């Protein structure tokens, strides 16, 4: 069972430098007297590490509290312990650290290690209540107060203790590295004596692999485990703990890096070189040696990276005559369909989509927000006046009088149907009967089939011969379009736009957003389909009115015409190059200089 | 893609209660003022109950005063009307509409054109 | 979005089919993600388990 402590009070972190530690064997192969390069998760040389006291005294009274904040676990963690009296006991790993996500617990008592993977319900302040025996005192007895409950256990492991017994300045380093890759949780370990070094000591010691765990769980945050020998019920004034917590622990975070390790003859990692630390290190990487001779060497290649992209489009008030069709005064009858075509002109579908005046938008095959994105070979506009309840009949694969007897709609549309109410423009008080509808036909119609024949249909067996009578009706009936009529009978103005998407030239395109011109900074540009990278500058050349391109002596294009306002712009790739390191012999000094070939020093 | 969808309609006993809900998809319904309308068999579409954009102004038909209560959730973009003490006179095809105020003044008592219309639900009261 | 290889997602969050947020509640353009099927001995070969 768990027992609650006092608040952590959010103590400010403390930082300290790490001097070339944490190198672990990346693989399981024996290699002798060879320099080998590896790209893997490492701890950078001369990095920041955060340091926590095991027991901290910050209150004026002399309060002793356990510094055990939760810490992020981002892709490997290096844990170093400066310790002398066996106070740390284990670790916990998870995302939520509760009964909601799978959790990992490693503990170490005086006998062995316990590795457990279950759905533990942890308390806010896990610890191990430890005490000595009244006679022997050789070993410490531990009571677990780490979790409340454990369920759904999928792993168990026991082996030799991870922490050697520490039972008066004989401080030692215990260095561990945890990684979690491909569902495998790898622990690399090392133990080392030290003297009179409070921080991480300057030196080098490899990390050998200790254990691999087929856990396969997901880890984001972790917490260390500490042993309370004191009485949480009755805290002493002082000296109940351990000299105000001299023993403590340092945490560092790994990230992907490339190293050069030097295997000696025995196979022991004796030195390593970080590759991106400083230019001399980059030279040692590129030359693949531990020592660099005097001279000049080419190591890397400098290159400016564009930060943004630009796309450009023309500048014309004239466009597709959508306004003249949608806002037209008169619209044809619904059984003699006026079909219009729009071509060789630019379409702005955002005017129609964002108008917030059209009652129905129904696009099939193309999303309505990408209507301006795509280029269509042709667009057919059909604009008529239909009753409200029959607006639903205008869609692929539907039935009804208009759907069947008027105009069949195929099931493979790539186009849009748009409708807006026309009560105040089409209806009159006395009834507008200028739109005629047929209710009887011999058979259902073909897709995109127009019939205007006015022959009187034969409902019975006797022939009509173009004359009404018994079982003989004229095809077209009138609608009572009135401003007082209901929703189903009021007139709605409907336009269908069918887009032709074939392997054919595109005459209808969306200018989209004419991205404002941003020059004198090499950007990713896309002019009328040309995609490239480079800097745009004003140029005094003159293109012919039909010419859109400018070519160098080679195939590389240089100057492009601005569709908005001509003033030809010219393109220049933005200053690539190469970095050289000027250094003397490394046995003299490690100071270096950097030279950037073929570029001045403003973009560096 | 502007759609107004009504729901909750059906058959109820006279003197009973019903609740009707219209939702907006493809656009935010908070900006618009919302009116609940009905059309009875053989009658024209009359104004039942209107609510403002912010919900601070409401208007009711005199036939439904003291029986119907209109409300709105701008967070859930949904407009509700609660019916109590329903009568056989309330059997109608029932529509939700959204529009912006066409006249000066806060109150929504006056009528105008209505921008967006749903398909509506049937409300039948008979026993 | 499409998923990473061998990636396990167990989340039961109600997806937002529209622009309005569902906040874990179904409704308009809001649905539970999982659907079940009538695995039956009389179904066609294409629909057998
Ligand atoms: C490490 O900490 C010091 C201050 O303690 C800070 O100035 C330095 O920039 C940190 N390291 C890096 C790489 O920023
Ligand atoms: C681990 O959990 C976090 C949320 O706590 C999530 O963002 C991440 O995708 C998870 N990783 C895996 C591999 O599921
Ligand atoms: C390590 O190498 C030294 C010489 O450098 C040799 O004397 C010693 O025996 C080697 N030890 C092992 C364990 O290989
Ligand atoms: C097209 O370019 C001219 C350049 O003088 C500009 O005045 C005009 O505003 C541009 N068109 C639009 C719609 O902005
Ligand atoms: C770039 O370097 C050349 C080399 O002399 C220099 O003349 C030119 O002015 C430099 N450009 C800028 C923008 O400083």
């Amino acid at each position: 069972q768990c027992v609650n402590l006092t608040t952590r009070t959010q103590l400010p972190p403390a930082y300290t430098n790490s001097f070339t530690r944490g190198v672990y064997y990346p693989d399981k192969v024996f290699r002798s007297s060879v320099l080998h390069s590896t790209q893997d998760l490492f701890l950078p040389f001369f990095s920041n590490v955060t340091w926590f006291h095991a027991i901290h005294v910050s209150g004026t009274n002399g309060t002793k509290r356990f510094d055990n904040p939760v810490l992020p676990f981002n892709d490997g963690v290096y844990f170093a312990s400066t310790e002398k009296s066996n106070i740390i006991r284990g670790w916990i790993f998870g995302t939520t650290l509760d009964s909601k996500t799978q959790s990992l617990l490693i503990v170490n008592n005086a006998t062995n290690v316990v590795i457990k993977v279950c759905e533990f319900q942890f308390c806010n302040d896990p610890f191990l209540g430890v005490y000595y025996h009244k006679n022997n005192k050789s070993w410490m007895e531990s009571e677990f107060r780490v979790y409340s409950s454990a369920n759904n256990c999928t792993f168990e492991y026991v082996s030799q203790p991870f922490l050697m017994d520490l039972e008066g300045n004989f401080k030692n380093l215990r260095e561990f590295v945890f990684k979690n890759i491909d569902g495998y949780f790898k622990i690399y370990s090392k133990h080392t004596p030290i003297n009179l070094v409070r921080d991480l000591p300057q030196g080098f010691s490899a990390l050998e692999p200790l254990v691999d765990l087929p856990i396969g769980i997901n880890i984001t945050r972790f917490q260390t485990l500490l042993a309370l020998h004191r009485s949480y019920l009755t805290p002493g004034d002082s000296s109940s703990g351990w000299t105000a917590g001299a023993a403590a622990y340092y945490v560092g975070y790994l990230q992907p890096r490339t190293f050069l390790l030097k295997y000696n003859e025995n196979g022991t990692i004796t030195d390593a070189v970080d590759c991106a630390l400083d230019p001399l290190s980059e030279t040692k990487c590129t030359l693949k040696s531990f020592t660099v001779e005097k001279g000049i060497y080419q190591t890397s290649n400098f290159r400016v990276q564009p930060t943004e992209s630009i796309v450009r489009f023309p500048n014309i008030t004239n466009l597709c005559p959508f306004g003249e069709v949608f806002n037209a005064t008169r619209f044809a009858s619904v059984y003699a369909w006026n079909r219009k075509r729009i071509s060789n002109c630019v379409a702005d579908y955002s005017v129609l989509y964002n108008s917030a005046s059209f009652s129905t938008f129904k696009c099939y095959g193309v999303s309505p927000t990408k209507l301006n994105d795509l280029c269509f070979t042709n667009v057919y506009a059909d604009s008529f006046v239909i009753r409200g309840d029959e607006v639903r009949q205008i869609a692929p694969g539907q039935t009804g009088k208009i759907a069947d007897y008027n105009y069949k709609l195929p099931d493979d549309f790539t186009g849009c149907v748009i409708a807006w109410n026309s009560n105040n423009l089409d209806s009159k008080v006395g009834g507008n009967y200028n739109y005629l509808y047929r209710l009887f036909r011999k058979s259902n119609l073909k897709p995109f089939e127009r019939d205007i024949s006015t022959e009187i249909y034969q409902a019975g067996s006797t022939p009509c011969n173009g004359v009404e009578g018994f079982n003989c009706y004229f095809p077209l009936q009138s609608y009572g379009f009135q401003p007082t009529n209901g929703v189903g009978y009021q007139p709605y103005r409907v336009v269908v736009l069918s887009f032709e998407l074939l392997h054919a030239p595109a005459t209808v395109c969306g200018p989209k957003k004419s991205t404002n011109l941003v020059k004198n900074k090499c950007v990713n540009f896309n002019f009328n389909g040309l995609t490239g990278t480079g800097v745009l500058t004003e140029s005094n050349k003159k293109f012919l009115p039909f010419q859109q391109f400018g070519r160098d002596i080679a195939d590389t294009t240089d100057a492009v015409r601005d569709p908005q306002t001509l003033e030809i712009l010219d393109i220049t790739p933005c200053s690539f190059g190469g970095v050289s390191v000027i250094t003397p012999g490394t046995n003299t000094s490690n100071q270096v200089a950097v030279l950037y070939q073929g570029v001045n020093c403003t973009e560096v | 893609q502007v759609q107004l969808q009504e729901s909750g309609g059906g058959l109820v006993q006279p003197g009973g209660s019903l609740r009707l809900s219209c939702a907006a998809s493809g656009f935010t319904l908070d900006y618009y003022a919302i009116g609940w309308f009905r059309q009875a068999p053989g009658k024209e579409r009359e104004g039942v109950s209107c609510i403002s954009s912010s919900g601070g102004r409401t208007n009711y038909a005199d036939s439904v005063k003291g029986r119907f209560t209109i409300s709105r959730d701008n967070t859930k973009n949904t407009v509700y009307l609660q019916m109590n003490s329903l009568k056989p006179e309330d059997t109608a095809v029932y529509y939700c509409a959204a529009w912006e105020a066409s006249r000066w003044y806060c109150p929504l008592q006056f009528s105008a054109d209505f921008s967006s219309w749903g398909q509506g639900t049937q409300v039948t009261v008979s026993s």
